[PDB]
Formats: structure tokens, C-alpha cells, sequence
């Protein structure tokens, strides 16, 4: 299971000081609890909160205060609340520095599928907006069921949208339609990735 | 006392077979629970409901689905609703799945008189199939259309006799915008105050968008995940 | 000039029915607010972002963060609310305003309006173009005739248009006109005036109503 | 924090040729101090987008009268005798834009919407060269999101994280302009510490604002001071 522990640790590193970050439901939300003291930042919940904080003390949860995953949560200092249209203005308009999401697949050109399986249909939620408006797209996802595809099979969340993908195994980067591997043993990845890739 | 109605029941009488209904709330947060209860109890049918989600199978809009009152659902997330999910898969319930950003903005456009507006959300995906495509600055956008309902059913923290609304925390979400899009708008409020009691610079949705105000419970607010440190 | 105005204004007041949200435009229509009768409870929208205009503040009490569309110092009524400009026109454009009363430089047969510009005299249109397309009901109050004696009620407008086919009702110092799908119909008459006078004084074509 | 020591510094962030978007309606809710600092810096060929052009004496009119503006985008000009003669010279290009369209355009650009349709201006000179499209049997025209290099905006209060609250009708274009600016500078009458602003009071979230300055509260010019006694 430590696989995912390697995955979140590494995900903390994409997030610089001063950023406004959106953590997708599931795996990426775990990152929240690894932000070091040094790093001052605001976490955006697409349901209308800028300033997501840790989980509340028993007996102090509040029904009116939740994350996009429906979990009871906490606001930070100088947080703000706004409505859904506003929230997606922030997102669609490119104000969100970085979005982290999970995925069921990533293609070689960095297409992402993370919303549906023909015949399980949770739905896209904010993912599609995120993937097209965040300036920085980072996927953390388990590497195999393989999930690192040459071409996606599941319906696309986004097409050519991810800049960096991290897994239990390794780290991948995309520039203008093609894939490399910035981080790691080595020999296993050709074997493991259904996608095609380069490195220097 | 002006726009204020006696009961949830009295208010439901204003919703008719085959209407489009627009509903505030995100998951179980800021939903007009009572309003929904009494619509379930009125049994009105063939509804087109638009709301981010469909509650849970046990609560919120999912209560209408279970009672077979929804002809078509426009939303962005199924999530932890197994009745929605399965009826979706089945084709039993006609569903238009809309990205959340686009959904919010479509509803806002209905209320703001925008019949159509362009966005990048969902290009290159199955969501954009069948819609006008237009390039601006070299990049491709999809035309999305303004949404309008016969009735809007929203949930607030405080309302005044005149329909002015304040929301609390994350309980706001779709509520301000859903208020604009409904021809008849009914607001469900934990607290009712007389007009003049709410600070004009604190008001989130002006009374202009609200036609009726009803009192809601504030302890029947429900929590899907009780995640505590 | 002052009875012309008092005639026009008094007739306009009758357009405000209880419960309306109303926008009164710059110029003559802002006068209408005074002579709203106590039975009638309404909210005046100011497009710079207030629903709930009130009368001018007591001398000394006037506030700089609070002005109407004409950049005058104003007050707020019981239950008012503030909002930004995009919200404000969301209301106007979205059809939430029941009535907009506006001034005019010219009106035409088809209910076009022209009230922002004289070519060779360049101010701007502000909120008028939005208002004329968004308020449920459009009412214009305008002097029937200009200084030179030429009529302002025309077949076709000679001035830049504020809106095309927008006017539901025109009230002058002489007449009241209704528009129903392009056609103009003379509908009521002010005190001195007959149908003849109104012909003589009008360039537009109109049906005369069944009853006047 | 986000706080800059002076308007001087702040003004260095505007360059020759930028698109400046400026809050304020009339003389109300205008960044008087930022504008003064801008006039002193001497920056030129600005395209400025703001509802009006202040007066010839105060607000944006100061830029006009120092010859700093290549082009004005506004809904209404007013009584600027400096205004009329720069235009007539060819040396000032003017785009008069319907107020509601100007608001929604600045919002649009800030919100990622490249274009949206409206009825405002149809059959008018404003319609010229715009896309016309039919929705439910009626004509609308396409209007394009506006975006700026710098936005300059005025608040009642700001906190050190750039959260803004506004006051009465001083709000107007300020929040929507805050959004559309590549670099957004908020001029405030009070700068509080992060946490004094109730998150449910905040009108423009901190994310939209990249710098903040202290401005003046004592000297607000009232254009027309209409009173009774």
C-alpha cells in the first residue's frame, strides 16, 4: 500500500509557495495533510470555498461546511466563500495555479480519462473545467489495474491536458504532444507502460 | 409579512406536471430539504430537474427520483447515489450530464438573459458532440445554452419578508444562481427576519429574484461524510 | 415647458403598479418617483448597483459611496440591496425589471427609440440600450415637438437608435401611443388636444384606437 | 503580504501600451490614488476600459488631460471638453459600449468566457461586425470577453491577502474588473489583517488581487451633491 504514500509525498512537491491549488476528490485530497509549514497557500473547493483547512474536531463539524467530496471540513484564516458560478469563473478563467487529479487512464499525448466506465458512472463534476482552466495539470494515479496507455479506451475527461503524471512507479512529463520520464528501477517501465515515451 | 408563506405544502402547490425545476444545493449541503419533502408528498410528475447532483437515494432530490417524479435530470455528478447511477446506466432516467462549471454558468446565463456563451470545458470529449464550435484567438470553444426553469427551489440561511437572501459558508453553492433562473422562485430559510433586518451590503441574492419565502429546519441539515480529526 | 413636463410626468406615474421593480432613466423620468402614491410599494433599481433608491439625503448626511445613475447623491429605502455592475445588468438583461421609463429624442412608427446621440453634438448610451431590451415593459416620455416646431414622432428615426422596436407605450404632452407588433395606435389624449392636432403634429403613421 | 508601501511603486506595474481596467462609476468607487500615481509616472498609449472617464479634473480624466490614453472603452463620457477634441483629432479612439455589455464583457474575460450573446444593441450601430444568432425566434449579437494587462480597483477594506469588501454603490465595476486584470491592484481605505473579514462578507476573494495599497477616505469628491433639508 506504501505505493500511494510514495505518490502523495511526491505530489506535495508540485505545489509552490503562494499558489492557489485545487485538489481533486479521492487521492489528491490526501496531499492537504503534507503541506509543510514553510508553504503558505490557499486550497480551493469547487463548491465555493477558497481556503480549505483540515478536518473538524468531534462535535464541531458543520453541515454547511464541506469539501467537494462531501466530507465535513474546516476553513482557514482569511478564507472566502462564493457561489458556484464565481467558483468556475476562478477556474475557467485560469486563476487556479495548479490542479491535482486522479485518473483511470492517461494516453501518450496526455489525454486523461477519470470520470466514467461504459456500463460505473459517477460523472465529471468539476474535472473538465479544472483540466481546461488550471494552468498546471498534475495526475497522481496507480500505474496498473496497465493504465498508462498509448490511446485511451474510457471516455476522455480531457484531451492533451496533463503536464505531469506521477505514479507508484515513476514521473512523466508532456511537452506539445509527446511523453518523457523525468523520474524513476529503470528497466521495468518499457515493460510496464502501454504508452510510448522518451528520456535524456 | 409579505412574500412569506405559511407552509412547504402551500408552496409545492405552485409546481406543476412536466415543469423544469431548478434546485440549489451541493450534495446534501444547502438543499431545500422541506420544499423537496413536500414536492415528494404532492406527487407532481414528469419533472425536468436541474441541480448539481441528485442528493442521495435516501435524501434530497433522490427522494423524487425514487418516487418516480423525474422525467429528465440535468446535473454534473451522480456520486453516492445508486438509484441515480443505475437508472442512468439503464436509460430508465433520461440524463443530461453537464460539467459543473458549465452547469453553473448555464443557469447563471438563463437568469442573466444570456441565451448562449462559449467555453473550453469539454472540447475533445463526448460532451461537446452535437454543439456549435467556434474559434477565438486560435483555440476552440463550445456554445453552451442558458437554462431556465418554471420554478426555482433554493435554500438560505436568512431571508427577509421581501425575499432578500444570505447564505452561510459552503451552503451557498448553486443557490444564488438557481434563484435567478426560476420563473417562480421559492426560497427555504432557516431564519426569517423582517425587511430592513438584513444589511444591504451583506445580502447575497437580492429580493428581486425571490417570489416566496418559507421557513426550513436547521437541525435536519444532513452530513454525508462525518470526517473528524 | 413646465406643464408639458408636469402632464407627461403625472401620466407616467400611473404605470407603476404595486409590487413592481422599476428603473427610471436619466432626465425627465427621475421626476416620476416623487409623485408615487402611498398605496403603491415598489423598488427603484439603480443600475450602478442598488435595488431600493430613496430620496435625497438630509443636508450634511450625503455620502460619496452612494449615488444614483445620474451621479447624484441619494438614499436607501427599507430592504435595499447592493450588488456589482454585472449583477445589475443580469437583472436588467434577464427580464427581472418590470418597467423602465426613459426619455427620448425621437420615437418611430415601429416603436424604435433614439435617445443617446445627435450626430455632431458624443456623450454615450450608458444603461439605456440594455434597459430597452430587458425591462418587461418599455415606456417613453417625450415632448411631442422640438423647439423649431418639427415633430419627434416619426416614420423613421433620423438619429442613432437606442433600440429597435422596443417601445411599448409612448406618452407625450399631447398624446399616449401604444405599440403592438410594429404598429402604432393613438390610445389617449391630453387635455387640450384632438385627433386632428395629433395628425398635424405627427410624422409617424398610426391607427387611432377603437376607443380613445 | 500582498501589501505595497506606496502607489508610486504600484504604478510602475503599468507600462506603455497596456490595457488598464479601472473600477468606479462616475467619481464613486474610483481608485483616485492609483490614478494620480499613474499620471505622475507619465506612462502612455493606454487603452483604458472603465465605465466613465471620471471628470476632466479628477479620476480617469487626469489621464486624458495628460495625453496618456490612446483609446477609451466606456459606456458614457460626460462633460469632458478635453475629451471631445482629442477624439475629433483622430488621436483618441473611442469605443462606446452599452453599460450592461461592458460589465458582462469584463466579467467574461475574467471568467474565461471568450464570447456570449445578448439582445442589447441588436438593430443598432453597436451590432455592426458582430455575430448575429437566433435563439427561441429572437436575434442576439455576440460580445467578446475583455481582458487587461492591469486592473486598478477601489475597496472599502482589503486584508493583506487581497480580499476586498466594498461599500454601497462604490462597488459597481470594481469586483468584475479585479477579475479581468492580469495584474490587479486594489486601493483601499482600510487594510486589515487576514481574518478580520468575515469570509461570508468578502466581495472579491483574494485570488483576484495581486497587490494592495492604502488610499484616502477623508476627501471623497461628490460630483453632484443633491440634498434636501
Amino acid at each position: 500500500k506504501e505505493a500511494r504514500k510514495r505518490m502523495v509525498k511526491r505530489a506535495v512537491q508540485e505545489i509552490k509557495d503562494g499558489m492557489n491549488v485545487n485538489l481533486g476528490i479521492g487521492m489528491p485530497t490526501l496531499v492537504a495533510n503534507e503541506i509543510p509549514d514553510g508553504v503558505h497557500v490557499m486550497l480551493q473547493s469547487e463548491n465555493g470555498l477558497l481556503g480549505i483547512g483540515p478536518y473538524p474536531l468531534e462535535g464541531t463539524e458543520d453541515a454547511d461546511l464541506i469539501n467537494a467530496g462531501k466530507e465535513t471540513i474546516t476553513e482557514v484564516t482569511g478564507a472566502s466563500y462564493f457561489d458556484s458560478a464565481e467558483s468556475f469563473a476562478m477556474i475557467r478563467g485560469g486563476h487556479i495555479d495548479l490542479a491535482i487529479l486522479g485518473g483511470m487512464e492517461v494516453s501518450e499525448q496526455g489525454d486523461l480519462a477519470n470520470w466514467m466506465i461504459p456500463g460505473m458512472v459517477k460523472g465529471m463534476g468539476g474535472a473538465m473545467d479544472l483540466v481546461n482552466g488550471a494552468k498546471r495539470i498534475v495526475v497522481i494515479m496507480e500505474h496498473v489495474n496497465s493504465k498508462v496507455k498509448k490511446t485511451c479506451s474510457l471516455p476522455l475527461t480531457g484531451q492533451k491536458v496533463v503536464h505531469r503524471l506521477i505514479t507508484d512507479l515513476a514521473v512523466f512529463d508532456f511537452v506539445n504532444g509527446r511523453m518523457t520520464l523525468t523520474e524513476l528501477t529503470i528497466e521495468e517501465v518499457y515493460e510496464k507502460t502501454e504508452a510510448d515515451f522518451a528520456v535524456s | 409579512m409579505g412574500k412569506v408563506l405559511s407552509s412547504s405544502k402551500e408552496a409545492a402547490k405552485l409546481i406543476h406536471d412536466g415543469d423544469t425545476l431548478i434546485a440549489g444545493g451541493f450534495g446534501l449541503c444547502g438543499i431545500p430539504e422541506q420544499l423537496i419533502l413536500s414536492i415528494r408528498d404532492q406527487g407532481v410528475k414528469d419533472l425536468t430537474v436541474v441541480s448539481n447532483n441528485c442528493g442521495v437515494d435516501d435524501w434530497g432530490l433522490g427522494l423524487l427520483l425514487a418516487n418516480k417524479q423525474i422525467k429528465k435530470m440535468i446535473a454534473s455528478y451522480v456520486g453516492e447515489n445508486k438509484i441515480f447511477e443505475r437508472q442512468f446506466l439503464s436509460g430508465e432516467l433520461e440524463v443530461e450530464l453537464v460539467p459543473q462549471g458549465t452547469l453553473a454558468e448555464r443557469i447563471r446565463a438563463g437568469g442573466a438573459g444570456i441565451p448562449g456563451f462559449y467555453t473550453a470545458t469539454g472540447v475533445g470529449t463526448s460532451i461537446a458532440e452535437g454543439k456549435e464550435h467556434k474559434t477565438f484567438g486560435g483555440r476552440t470553444y463550445v456554445l453552451e445554452r442558458g437554462i431556465t426553469g418554471d420554478v426555482a427551489i433554493v435554500k438560505a440561511w436568512k431571508a427577509d419578508t421581501m425575499g432578500n437572501l444570505i447564505f452561510r459558508k459552503t451552503a451557498r453553492n448553486f443557490n444564488p444562481i438557481a434563484a435567478m433562473a426560476g420563473k417562480i422562485t421559492i426560497a427555504e430559510a432557516e431564519e426569517i427576519v423582517e425587511a430592513g433586518e438584513l444589511d444591504p451590503d451583506h445580502i447575497h441574492t437580492p429580493g428581486i429574484y425571490v417570489q416566496h419565502v418559507v421557513l426550513g429546519a436547521s437541525q435536519e441539515k444532513r452530513i454525508e461524510k462525518r470526517t473528524v480529526q
